[PDB]
RNA sequence: AAACUUUCAACAACGGAUCUCUUGGUUCUCGCAUCGAUGAAGAACGCAGCGAAAUGCGAUACGUAAUGUGAAUUGCAGAAUUCCGUGAAUCAUCGAAUCUUUGAACGCACAUUGCGCCCCUUGGUAUUCCAGGGGGCAUGCCUGUUUGAGCGUCAUU
RNA sequence: CUAUCUAGCGAAACCACAGCCAAGGGAACGGGCUUGGCAGAAUCAGCGGGGAAAGAAGACCCUGUUGAGCUUGACUCUAGU
RNA sequence: CGUGGAGGUCAGUGACGAAGCCUAGACCGUAAGGUCGGGUCGAACGGCCUCUAGUGCAGAUCUUGGUGGUAGUAGCAAAUAUUCAAAUGAGAACUUUGAAGACUGAAGUGGGGAAAGGUUCCACGUCAACAGCAGUUGGACGUGGGUUAGUCGAUCCUAAGA
RNA sequence: GUCGAAUUUGGGUAUAGGGGCGAAAGACUAAUCGAACCAUCUAGUAGCUGGUUCCUGCCGAAGUUUCCCUCAGGAUAGCAG
RNA sequence: UUGACCUCAAAUCAGGUAGGAGUACCCGCUGAACUUAAGCAUAUCAAUAAGCGGAGGAAAAGAAACCAACCGGGAUUGCCUUAGUAACGGCGAGUGAAGCGGCAAAAGCUCAAAUUUGAAAUCUGGUACCUUCGGUGCCCGAGUUGUAAUUUGGAGAGGGCAACUUUGGGGCCGUUCCUUGUCUAUGUUCCUUGGAACAGGACGUCAUAGAGGGUGAGAAUCCCGUGUGGCGAGGAGUGCGGUUCUUUGUAAAGUGCCUUCGAAGAGUCGAGUUGUUUGGGAAUGCAGCUCUAAGUGGGUGGUAAAUUCCAUCUAAAGCUAAAUAUUGGCGAGAGACCGAUAGCGAACAAGUACAGUGAUGGAAAGAUGAAAAGAACUUUGAAAAGAGAGUGAAAAAGUACGUGAAAUUGUUGAAAGGGAAGGGCAUUUGAUCAGACA
């Protein structure tokens, strides 16, 4: 809601960083395995349960 | 590993769901959740009768009818149909049992010492060993157990002057103390007829 | 055979700690050795590997060319020849991987740490 | 679960016996490491014998008493007979119990000539620390055996 | 007679068995004894030229200092003087430092980034009001210091 | 408004193998076995006779030296008093 | 008879192609099985004498995974309702604009909030997947922008209570 | 059916598993109640149901006796190798 | 009034200390039931799981109020044995030690109770200085309601007499121990196959080095290492092997004979009773309550009691290495172990994704090639892509990538089909195929 602690916010503030695509460059690195975000997520799909 | 199969909570369902009575992953949302476990027909379960350590591994033998063993095994090798019958290559070699100067026993250096193995007759056997090199034709690969190869000659010693040292290198080649002879080394695979190379000193500590 | 109880002859062992050694150990790994008219001049058999350092290739399908050491890449266990290269269907060149246990070095780099090295090996 | 003409059995396995099953893995490994002990051990003490002199004594009970072994110690009177205090004897590597008493003079005898043999044999360095060297006996109960009178 | 149905073969699908591979697991043996109020284990939030995670680190933030090695790092860009040298490095070693908010967690509180007190100092025409910077204030117990309480009690006025 | 036909989209129950009858014998009520009746591709919309149709290791009843809830001067105990 | 591993041996086979797999092609054995040719394939593997076992599957409403018939079938029918033209686009019953016909009918399908959610808000770019038809559209995908308080709340007070 | 009250309801707070709560139905206590959910003891026991993996060769049964809280089970003798 | 003493407080007083984590092994407390007895309550499971408190590298135990009955042994712990024994037990099911004997390891000790009394001889702290894990001087304080020296039962102490014997505390350099660095052999010589030689053939070399790994396919001799030795660097501990500076000290210790003495632990031992526990049985240990000692005494001597002897130790206070334990932590070496549905749940950004209000629950997922050389360019299409071309040893390796089985499916070819299909024996027809031409 609009009314909410300082701690959730941070919390929210965190979750919305770390929701984006992996860069490009990074595949190209020797040894990489690592194709695409195992991690992403869609505020509908999976909630957050803070 | 004793608790492997069984870090879990599962429960059986009972009859009436028409499923198999089988224990199952409570909880959901993760596939592993209602799987079958516990049992030796479940994937990720326990096997059936796991292994233990305080199975028997050594065994006893009685030291009488082991000496009995050894005394045979030594017999064995001064027939020559045996000796040739176990894979030498002592065809040409002119007398058997072999027995050479004491002086080997103060051999230092591989050179001289694959020299003077060569000259008693020796040749055609050492290069049997370097011959049969072979990789290992299964899973013992990876197992520290790589490569194979056939066994050499047996060289019987009364004092240790250098001779260890100077055939610790030779391919298939072992040296052995007169007085604690090994019954692993006189029948291979426990089939008599090993190629031995006596010295003098040691052929007389025989009595 | 082996005579020590510090070291194993474990092959799980021996093939982690190849491709898990750092860039410092690497380049003892990368070594190459001398040719017959630096052995006798120097009066070594082998060293590791270094930038500017003329070799020649003794292996492979570039046997016979030479150049000089323009990039030790230590993370891909390589060496790359100036004027070794492969050229793209676009045009394009790259520079061909090549290990130093394949090449003979015909020319070193010489430093005052290079040459200290040298004489610690008994090299003159 | 009775049948047949068979022995009547007692195997006491009806608690959690497999909890607590020990199999000696470790028996030519905690050789090993036994004779690396003594070997350290005599290096590290003294080129003293590694062992202390043991008194002979007679078994207890009618059923061992017709041989004698080692004991613990000498005791004080015995050691008094031998011309040397106790906290003397300590120091030069004799066993010293002060809880046995003699009732037996032949034991008292065999014991006291021990104690004589013992000093006659050993080399008692001086504390100004010449230490000349000198070789290592390591068994001082092999130099002086016990014999059944 | 076609279509359709079924059986087999070839080629193509579907699917991932089989074979070979292994920086993982498991068991046995040997050696050693080192967490924390000098703030631990754990948690939260941050830090890269281009990074989400893992790994590393703490506003000195994929690191600072020191020592060793002696020329890299590398996906691209960049920097080049760092190359016969107090000196390259996502190197090794590691004895000096930094170490946000927390946590046994310690000014009081905490579903709040809430609310006090003391010392030094700076600014606002200021010992008292407001603000910035630095340093402090938990509990039980032990030894000692100092200040005290009780006709519990002594001696002397 | 459906059903129905077309374009697009597109599951599930269930499934030993399967699917025309009469009598016979048979585990005393056959789709298959025996003897007869018969029997011709591929199919559409309906239909509830049959498939002893599907849904659940019968809640009824009995058995087990298997339980639980409840009651009582059953056996043996116990907090409190 | 066959399978994983171990000791011995055949100085056994192999990148001039080992193992595996396919093959209404051939041969041996009463059978368990063994051998050969052809195709595919790419790095190890077998005979014999012995040792050892986590050693042989059609079933257990068996475990895990994969795939069928059913079947292009059941169905995609509550909430009155859509139509013409232009624009855009490879493509328009469904996007945009205009016109027309309608509904919610102020206890609303209107205009704000508490809890809960957490960037879904806004612009640009864009359609493989998602919106059980469609899609040029979107709460989708990619990249950016955006929440300003001495007076509105929290903060302070006490309630049942802790 | 009821609709100004024994009314309806938001938030805060209290009561926790042989315990709670009950204008009392063994009702309710997070789709769970004649004793919740979670982990462990636990691979709990089962005279009861189901399953139990290659070939060939030779031999080849029993449902009967006695005892048993024995009657879907054992011991014992017999039959078999 | 003043100044002490006793007891009790305060301070952001000076300096310290305790908490939490980990917990495989160790020391205690608390404490089940499933299960077995073919039912079941004593019993059993078990003095176990769970719960709670407390340590270390080990812990605990430990120098006899022991075992014994013998010609006696002699701290503790562990192994072999005693022994499935004595004994316990609805004497049912079941349970169950100890002494001796062999061995591993060995190590002993000190407080209380005595007048220093011709001298509190003892100690914390503060302060100055110094050779700083401490020392000295000085000043307060603690303490006589007892701090040192002296003595602990094996003894020992106060006197008298007569004799010799025996040293203490540091520096430096070596050695030992641990943590590390560096140096120290021999072919890439010819022919064939191949994309690649590390394969095959020929000819050599080293070997106290033919362990292992890497490098374009099976490499002792190409690279790192391996084997054998050499030369360094930084610490720990005084364990000792040498040298060196201090005389500690009218100090300290040991030993003979004579004489007088010889202090030794209380609500404790022991007894009754209740509960629990043990193989311990007229009662093994532990605990509550009641009673409550002795000093030629007291405990024990495995059947209760009275009486008479004997044996053996010395409780009610304390410390102490090694042999023993170890599913945790750190560092190593291994296997007739498993080989991606196996092996730890996890060989991968795994205790991760995800589910539950919560305690908790908990996956799936490894392989292009030697090297991206990851397909320039032309053409069709709105595009995805297709058809060519090209790279490679191989696109029958194209980021849906090694090999690519079965179920199931498409195309092509052959054959049969009047309410299933499949099978056995025999032969016709079609297709297809081995064997001898001696
Ligand atoms: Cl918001
Ligand atoms: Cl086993
Ligand atoms: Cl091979
Ligand atoms: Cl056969
Ligand atoms: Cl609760
Ligand atoms: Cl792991
Ligand atoms: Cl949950
Ligand atoms: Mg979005
Ligand atoms: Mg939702
Ligand atoms: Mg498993
Ligand atoms: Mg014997
Ligand atoms: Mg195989
Ligand atoms: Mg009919
Ligand atoms: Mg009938
Ligand atoms: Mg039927
Ligand atoms: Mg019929
Ligand atoms: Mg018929
Ligand atoms: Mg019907
Ligand atoms: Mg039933
Ligand atoms: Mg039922
Ligand atoms: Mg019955
Ligand atoms: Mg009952
Ligand atoms: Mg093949
Ligand atoms: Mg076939
Ligand atoms: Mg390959
Ligand atoms: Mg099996
Ligand atoms: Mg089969
Ligand atoms: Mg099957
Ligand atoms: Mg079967
Ligand atoms: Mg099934
Ligand atoms: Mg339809
Ligand atoms: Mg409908
Ligand atoms: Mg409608
Ligand atoms: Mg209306
Ligand atoms: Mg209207
Ligand atoms: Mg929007
Ligand atoms: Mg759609
Ligand atoms: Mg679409
Ligand atoms: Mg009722
Ligand atoms: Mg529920
Ligand atoms: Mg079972
Ligand atoms: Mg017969
Ligand atoms: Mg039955
Ligand atoms: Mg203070
Ligand atoms: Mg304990
Ligand atoms: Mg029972
Ligand atoms: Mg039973
Ligand atoms: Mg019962
Ligand atoms: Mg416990
Ligand atoms: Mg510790
Ligand atoms: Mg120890
Ligand atoms: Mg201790
Ligand atoms: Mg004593
Ligand atoms: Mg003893
Ligand atoms: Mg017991
Ligand atoms: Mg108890
Ligand atoms: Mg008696
Ligand atoms: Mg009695
Ligand atoms: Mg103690
Ligand atoms: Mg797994
Ligand atoms: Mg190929
Ligand atoms: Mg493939
Ligand atoms: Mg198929």
């Amino acid at each position: 809601s609009s009314h909410k602690t300082f701690r959730i916010k941070r919390f929210l503030a965190k979750k919305q960083k770390q929701n984006r695509p992996i860069p490009q460059w990074i595949r190209m690195k020797t040894g990489n395995k690592i194709r695409y975000n195992s991690k992403r997520r869609h505020w509908r799909r999976t909630k957050l349960g803070l | 590993s004793e608790k492997a199969g069984h870090q879990t909570s599962a429960e059986s369902w009972g009859t009436g769901r028409a499923v198999a009575r089988i224990p199952r992953v409570g909880g959901g949302g993760t596939g592993r959740s209602g799987q079958g476990a516990f049992g030796n027909m479940c994937r990720g379960g326990r096997m059936f009768a796991p292994t233990k350590t305080w199975r028997k591994w050594n065994v006893k033998v009685n030291h009488n009818e082991k000496r009995y063993a050894t005394a045979s095994a030594i017999a064995a090798t001064a027939v020559a149909s045996l000796v040739l019958a176990r894979g030498h290559r002592v065809e040409k070699i002119p007398e058997i049992p072999l027995v050479v100067s004491t002086d080997l026993e103060s051999i230092q250096k591989t050179k001289e010492a694959v020299a003077a193995l060569k000259a008693v007759g020796a040749h055609s056997d050492l290069l049997k060993v370097l011959k049969s090199k072979k990789l290992r034709a299964g899973k013992g690969k990876y197992r520290n157990r790589r490569w194979t190869q056939r066994r050499g000659p047996l060289v019987v010693y009364a004092e240790d002057n250098g001779i260890v040292k100077a055939l610790r290198n030779v391919p298939g080649v072992e040296t052995a103390n007169v007085a604690s002879l090994n019954l692993l080394q006189l029948a291979p695979g426990a089939h008599l007829g090993r190629f031995v190379i006596w010295t003098e000193a040691a052929f007389t500590k025989l009595d | 055979a082996k005579q020590s109880l510090d070291v194993s002859s474990d092959r799980r062992k021996a093939r982690k700690a190849y491709f898990t050694a750092p860039s410092s150990q690497r380049r003892v790994l990368l070594s190459a050795p001398l040719s017959k008219e630096l052995r006798a001049q120097y009066g070594i058999k082998a060293l590791p590997i270094r930038r500017d350092d003329e070799v020649l290739v003794v292996r492979g399908s570039k046997k016979g060319q030479e150049g000089k050491i323009s990039s030790v890449y230590r993370l891909k266990f390589a060496v790359q020849v100036d004027k070794v290269t492969k050229e793209k269907v676009n045009g394009a060149s790259v520079p061909i991987n090549l290990h130093p246990s394949k090449l003979v070095i015909t020319k070193l780099h010489l430093d005052k740490d290079r040459k200290a090295l040298i004489q610690r090996k008994g090299g003159k | 679960a009775i049948s047949k003409n068979l022995p009547i059995l007692k195997n006491h396995f009806r608690k959690h016996w497999q909890e607590r099953v020990k199999v000696h893995f470790d028996q030519a490994g905690k050789k090993v490491s036994r004779r690396n002990a003594r070997a350290t051990r005599a290096a590290k003490i003294a080129p003293r014998p590694l062992d202390l002199l043991r008194p002979v004594v007679r078994a207890p009970t009618v059923k061992y008493n017709r041989k004698v072994r080692a004991g613990r110690g000498f005791t004080l009177a015995e050691v008094k007979a031998a011309g040397l205090t106790a906290a003397y004897a300590r120091t030069i590597g004799i066993a010293v119990d002060h809880r046995r008493q003699n009732r037996n003079q032949e034991i008292f005898d065999a014991n006291v000539q021990r104690l004589k043999e013992y000093q006659s044999k050993i080399i008692v360095f001086p504390r100004n620390g010449k230490a000349p060297e000198a070789e290592q006996v390591l068994s001082a109960a092999a130099t002086f055996p016990i014999a059944q009178p």
